[PDB]
């Protein structure tokens, strides 16, 4: 919908590979990237999602 | 053995993140017979006058150039602390320099237009045990550490880029968003020279 929008759901998408994986800290080191972007574009509704994300992996 | 200028004058010009760079010793130019063939719209010098570059002679003579929309002149400046500046192309601070913008007439066929100008409007290192950015600035007569990861035209602006760095160079990511501004009807194009006078010989020199 926007391209912080693709660029977070992009980083989300390899997240949820390294978690399936058991690579924990690619996991977090990804999270941290979609949350600084999220954060960077001021895109709260972009937060929430990557929220719930984190709790439905 | 006159300075040859011709490889501006065929292909694409890059965006400014990846300025083209020619480097000139030991021969003589005309700078008329290069601004002669584009519609000059500024001529800004610092250290020098715009008539004083065109008539001394100097160890070494440098041309940069790229493809960069007129509507941004005030970004492209000895004087500027925008993102052209921090992040896309600075140069040098101890040396004249001049910076032109021209516009490359229609029957001027041989260079020709991108789709659409892009520059990098951030370009940082992200730390992740301190969950720090740091703005990664660009030094004269250098590339931003960023010109890996953004494309050489954005497609959208705003978009967003990353590196994953490795534990030997510190880890986190390597991070960047680019911006576009519409092609013009002519395409416009920045030139940066950049000059030296010399303990040796002084041999670029004008044709006379
Ligand atoms: C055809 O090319 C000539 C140069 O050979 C162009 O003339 C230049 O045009 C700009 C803008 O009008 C002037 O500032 C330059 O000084 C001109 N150069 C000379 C030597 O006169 C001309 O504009 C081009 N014509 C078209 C239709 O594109
Ligand atoms: C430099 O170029 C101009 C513009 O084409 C030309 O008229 C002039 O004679 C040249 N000067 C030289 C070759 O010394």
């Amino acid at each position: 919908g926007s391209p912080v929008k693709r660029f977070v759901r992009e980083v989300l998408e390899e997240a949820e590979e390294a978690y399936e994986k058991g690579d924990r800290r690619q996991f977090e080191e990804l999270l941290w990237l979609a949350e600084w972007a999220a954060r960077d574009a001021n895109d709260e509704e972009l937060e929430e999602e990557i929220r719930e994300f984190e709790k439905e992996v | 053995t006159e300075c040859d200028f011709s490889p501006l004058l065929s292909g694409t010009p890059p965006q400014v993140y990846n300025f083209k760079r020619l480097v000139f010793t030991n021969c003589n130019y005309n700078l008329t017979k290069l601004l002669s063939l584009f519609s000059v719209n500024d001529f800004t010098c610092s250290q020098i006058s715009p008539a004083a570059i065109a008539s001394n002679c100097y160890s070494s003579l440098i041309l940069d150039y790229f493809s960069y929309p007129l509507s941004m002149k005030s970004d492209l400046s000895v004087s500027s602390a925008g993102p052209i500046s921090q992040f896309n192309y600075k140069q040098s601070f101890s040396n004249p320099t001049c910076l032109i913008l021209a516009t490359v007439p229609h029957n001027l066929t041989t260079i020709t237009k991108p789709l659409k100008y892009s520059y990098i409007n951030k370009c940082s290192r992200l730390l992740s045990d301190d969950r720090t950015e740091v703005p990664q600035l660009v030094n004269a007569n250098q590339y931003s550490p960023c010109v890996s990861i953004v494309p050489s035209t954005v497609w959208e602006d705003g978009d967003y880029y990353r590196k994953q760095l490795s534990p030997l160079e510190g880890g986190g990511w390597l991070v960047a968003s680019g911006s576009t501004v519409a092609m013009t009807e002519q395409l416009q194009m920045g030139f940066g020279i950049t000059v030296q006078y010399g303990t040796d010989t002084n041999s670029v020199c004008p044709k006379l």
